[PDB]
RNA sequence: AGUAUGAAAAUGAUUAUUUUAUAAGCAAUCAUGAAUAUAUUAUAUUAUAUUAAUGAUGUACCUUUUGUAUAAUGGGUCAGCAAGUAAUUAAUAUUAGUAAAACAAUAAGUUAUAAAUAAAUAGAAUAAUAUAUAUAUAUAAAAAAAUAUAUAUUU
RNA sequence: UAGCCUUUAUAAAUAAUAAUUAUUAUAUAAUAUAUUAUAUAAAGAAUGGUACAGCAAUUAAUAUAUAUUAGGGAACUGUUUUAUUAAUAAUAUUAAAUCUCGAAAUAUUUAAUUAUAUAUAAUAAAGAGUCAGAUUAUGUGCGAUAAGGUAAAUAAUCUAAAGGGAAACAGCCCAGAUUAAGAUAUAAAGUUCCUAAUAAAUAAUAAGUGAAAUAAAUAUUAAAAU
RNA sequence: AAUAUUUAAAAUCAAAUAUAUAUAUAUUUGUUAAUAGAUAAUAUACGGAUCUUAAUAAUAAGAAUUAUUUAAUUCCUUGGAAUAUUAUAUUUUAAAAUAUAAAUACUGAAUAUCUAAAUAUUAUUAUUAUAAUAAUAAUAAUAUGGUAAUAGAACAUUUAAUGAUAAUAUAUAUUAGUUAUUAAUUAAUAUAUGUAUUAAUUAAAUAGAGAA
RNA sequence: GAAAGAAUUAAAUUAAUAUAAUGGUAUAACUGUGCGAUAAUUGUAACACAAACGAGUGAAACAAGUACGUAAGUAUGGCAUAAUGAACAAAUAACACUGAUUGUAAAGGUUAUUGAUAACGAAUAAAAGUUACGCUAGGGAAGGGUAAUAUAGCGAAAGAGUAGAUAUUGUAAGCUAUGUUUGCCACCUUCGACUCAACAUUUCCUCUUGGUUGUAAAAGCUAAGAAGGGUU
C-alpha cells in the first residue's frame, strides 16, 4: 500500500535539517501531494517531520495527471455547436 | 527591555482549542505510519488489503523511533496528556519552573510533549 | 547677446462645471450616490469625461544604516546641462576565416607544433598502455617521487 | 585569500540529502548446546563524558558521652582517672568550571537498500559582492541571576520580505507577492458593537479581581484532607 | 463540634489504555479561593464602548471574567445508531399524532485548490513553411519577493551606410479609443512643410535625471 | 605430608617521566644492566590530519651504509603536545652549471651553514613632543534602559524606653516601590539670578480623627482622611 502526504505546514521557520527530511521526501510548495509507497525508511523520514505533514493511507496510487483530473470543477453547461 | 513585545503569559480559549487539534493530528499521523506499515507486512505475507485491516493481530513497528513515538510514557496522546502539559512547558529560570507554551518558538510547528516527573 | 516661430512647464488674474461654512492628518487607491458636458446607431432602463456627498485602506522620496514617517542628511518650483570614455598591452568566452599550421608578405617577426631543469653538449614504445619511454634527484643500470609521450590517420 | 553568490560545460557521475537494516534478549517452529525463520521487548552498528546522578580518588564542610596519641588544670592523692581541646581512626551526611567511579536525548559517523532524477554532489573556464549586523528562544563568560549592556555557541526572522494576527510594531505567531478572477478549502488569530464571524456543558469569582505587558515577603477570611 | 498539621495523584484511592485476557502486570490522568500589601507629577486608559441578571412578564436577557471541554447529548469504534431540540406540511381537539430538513459551527492572507492569462524548463500532440528545424496553439508537471551582485532580452533620442512613397501626405501638440501598453497606432482639432537620413538590417554614441 | 620452581590472582600509575598542565604508561613509555655511541645517517618521498596563502603534523614504500639482537626485528633523536622568524643584501665551503669577441678570470647559479626583524607575516640602514592661534574630509562608527547607590515603605523583633519589644524608638539580615543623588550601557552629538508659573502629594501651616503606665491642662510625639487657601 502507499502513503498519501500533504505538506500541511510550511517550513518558514523550521530549521534546515529538517527542510532537507522534507526535500528528500519529493514535497514541494505547501499543500502538494505526493504518493510514496509505504516502506520502514519512509515511515522513519515521515516520523521526524510529523507534524508539518498530513498521513492518510491508501489502497492505490493516483498519478499527477490522474489527480488533476480527479480535481477538475464541473462546469454547469454542454456547449451547441450554432 | 523598552520595546514591547506584548505577549500575554495566558492563551485564550481558542488558542487552547487550537492547541489540543494539533497534538490530535500529530497522533494520527502516529497512528497512520503504524498502520500503513503493519497493512504493507500484511500484504508480504501473502494477504490482501481487506483482510489486512481486518486482521486480529496488528503488527507492531519494528524501528526504533516509531517504537517509541507509540509509548504513552515517551509519546503521551492528547486524551493522556495533562493540562499543564498541554497548554504549559518547563523553564528552569522562571517561577514556578514553567512557562506558557505558546512563548516558545515556533510552538504551533515544535512538540513537547513530556515534562519533568516532578516539574 | 543672430533671425523667425513658439497652446513647454513653473507662476498670476478671471471665467465655466462640481464639491465645500458640525469637521481633524503624505491629499491618493478602492467602494458609491449626485450634478454637469460630449456622443451623426442615447433603440435606453445608454457610454464615456470632470467633480473633496458618504464608507474602508493608507506613517513622502533618496542617501547612510542592524534599524527611519522619523524631530538623521538633500530638495521653493519648472526648463536646459551634469557622471564607466580613449590610447597602448595581457588573459579568458562566442562566432567567422584558415588549419598542423595561422597572421603577414619584401624580408623580418609572432604563435602553435615536446615535455623538463637554475643550467649545460640531454630529449618520448629496442617488441605496445604504462609494467615501456623523455626530463629532473640518485645510480653502473634499475626501483622510488612529479609531469608528458605514443593503442586509415601525425595535434 | 578562504567562506557565502553567479554564468557556461564534463562524463566511465549519484558519488549529494533523508531514513531503514546492523545490536542484545525472550517465545514458537525447523535443522546439526548451536544455526535458520517468525513475533515481541529494549533509547538498538562504532566514537564521546555534557545535563542528570554521586561522594569513588582529589579539593572542602558537619556531628559523634565511639577509640588512640600528645597538650594542659583538677580529682585521686606521684598514679591513673577525670574535665577537656588539636590530629588521626571508625560511622553517618553534604558539593565542585578546571572531579566523574554510573550515565541520556541531541550530536559525529559507516556499508548496503529504498525514496528524492523537472533532483543532488564533484570537476573545468570565467565574474562579483561581503569582512560595522540586529532581535527572539535556549546553555554560558563579564556585570549585580542589572540594562534596548558586552562576548561568543545553536535555530529562526529582519538585513534583502510583500500578506494575516499581537491596537500602533524591521527582529514575535502564521504565511513568502508572475498576472487575473473569486467558487472552495484554510494557517496564526478571532466571533456583543466599533469590526469580517457562535451556540453550548460542568465548577469558581462578587473583587469590575479580570477582560492581549500576571508585583513579592507577609496578614486576614473562608474551603478540602489527616 | 473543639484542637494541631498539610493543601499533596510521590504513596493510597478512582478512572482510562496495552499485553497474558472474567484476573494479574504494566502505562497515563485526577489535590483550594478572595481581600490587604499595591505607590507622582499635561488626562480616566482592558484599544474604546462596555461586560456579573430579575419570578410576577415580553416573538426575546441572564459574563463579553477564570479553569476543563463539545460542536445539540448518549452507546459501538473519523464514521454509524438512539435520544432531548428548532422550523415547516397534513390530520384531530391554543394543544395532540405522522412526515421532512439541521448533527461538516463560523470569520480569516497576496496560503492551497478551482476558473483564466504570461515567461522558462521537462515530457507528449496539432496547424503552417540543424523539417532531428522555426512560428503559433493545446495537455501534464515544476518554477516565477528580493538589497550588494551575476546573466539574458528589449524600448525612446541623435549620427553614418542602403532606402519607395507624398498636401487624399509628413512632423508636432491636445482630446477620446486600440494593442498585455517606458511604445506605436485610429479619429477629430490647430500650426508648419510640395516635404521624412521615413519602414527595416547594421555601425556608433555628448543615448534616458526628484536626487551631488 | 614436606622443599624448591614456574608462577597466577587482587591492589597499584598516588612514586617515576629532563622541564608547566593535560592525556598515556606496570604489556610499562618508569628503573637496573651488557654491547654501543650506532638511526642525532643519505637521495626519492605517495597518502592522510590540518589548512586562505606562507607554513605545520603522522608516515607506508624504493634505494645506500651503520648499531644492537641467536633470531624475529628495532633505530631517520627525546611517551606526546611548547623550546620560534619570510624575503632582500652580505659571509663560508662543495658541485662543474653558465662564463657577454675567444682562453682564463670576474660575476652569477645549484647544494649545505650563519647572523633577528619580541609591534614576533618582519612598511626604512636610519625618526620624539606641543598647539587654547590652529586648518581640511568624515563619525558622534541632556532624552532612553538598569537600579549597585540614594530616598521611602512593608514583614519579623534583638535592644532602649523607671516597669513592658510594638506611646516613642527598631542593630545586623529579608521582601518591595520611585527614578528625586552618585554610578553602568552607549540607541540618541550650560550653573545661578529676574519674570511667569502649571501639575503631583510622599501634608510645613490651616480643617476632622485614632494611640499616647510615656493623653492632668497648655504645649508636645506618632498615625489616618484632606491639595480649598497659604508656604520670607
Ligand atoms: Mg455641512
Ligand atoms: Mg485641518
Ligand atoms: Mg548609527
Ligand atoms: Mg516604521
Ligand atoms: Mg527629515
Ligand atoms: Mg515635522
Ligand atoms: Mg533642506
Ligand atoms: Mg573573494
Ligand atoms: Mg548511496
Ligand atoms: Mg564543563
Ligand atoms: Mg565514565
Ligand atoms: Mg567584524
Ligand atoms: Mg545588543
Ligand atoms: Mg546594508
Ligand atoms: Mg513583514
Ligand atoms: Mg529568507
Ligand atoms: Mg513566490
Ligand atoms: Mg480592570
Ligand atoms: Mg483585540
Ligand atoms: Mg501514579
Ligand atoms: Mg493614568
Ligand atoms: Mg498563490
Ligand atoms: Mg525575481
Ligand atoms: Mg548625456
Ligand atoms: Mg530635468
Ligand atoms: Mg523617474
Ligand atoms: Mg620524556
Ligand atoms: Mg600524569
Ligand atoms: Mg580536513
Ligand atoms: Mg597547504
Ligand atoms: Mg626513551
Ligand atoms: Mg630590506
Ligand atoms: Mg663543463
Ligand atoms: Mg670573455
Ligand atoms: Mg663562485
Ligand atoms: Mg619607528
Ligand atoms: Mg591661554
Ligand atoms: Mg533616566
Ligand atoms: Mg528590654
Ligand atoms: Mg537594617
Ligand atoms: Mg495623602
Ligand atoms: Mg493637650
Ligand atoms: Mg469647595
Amino acid at each position: 500500500v502507499f502513503y498519501k502526504v500533504t505538506l500541511s505546514r510550511s517550513l518558514i521557520g523550521v530549521p534546515h535539517t529538517t527542510k532537507s527530511i522534507v526535500k528528500s521526501l519529493g514535497l514541494g510548495k505547501r499543500g502538494s501531494i505526493v504518493y510514496k509507497k509505504v516502506n520502514p525508511a519512509i515511515a522513519g523520514s515521515l516520523a521526524k517531520v510529523k507534524e508539518l505533514v498530513k498521513v492518510e493511507v491508501t489502497e492505490h496510487e493516483l498519478t499527477p495527471s490522474q489527480q488533476r483530473e480527479l480535481r477538475k470543477s464541473n462546469p454547469g453547461f454542454i456547449v451547441e455547436k450554432r | 527591555g523598552g520595546l514591547l513585545w506584548k505577549i500575554p503569559w495566558r492563551m485564550s480559549t481558542h488558542q487552547k482549542t487550537r492547541q489540543r487539534e494539533r497534538l490530535r493530528n500529530v497522533d494520527q499521523v502516529i497512528k497512520q505510519l503504524t498502520l500503513g506499515l503493519h497493512v504493507q507486512r500484511c500484504q508480504d505475507k501473502g494477504l490482501t488489503y481487506q483482510e489486512a485491516m481486518e486482521s486480529k493481530k496488528k503488527y507492531k513497528p519494528r524501528s526504533k523511533s516509531l517504537r517509541l513515538l507509540n509509548k504513552p510514557s515517551v509519546f503521551p496522546k492528547e486524551n493522556q496528556m495533562s493540562s499543564k502539559d498541554k497548554y504549559w512547558t518547563f523553564d528552569k529560570k522562571a517561577v514556578g519552573y514553567r512557562k506558557g507554551i505558546h512563548k516558545v518558538p515556533k510552538w504551533t510547528k515544535i512538540s513537547i510533549r513530556k515534562a519533568p516527573k516532578f516539574f
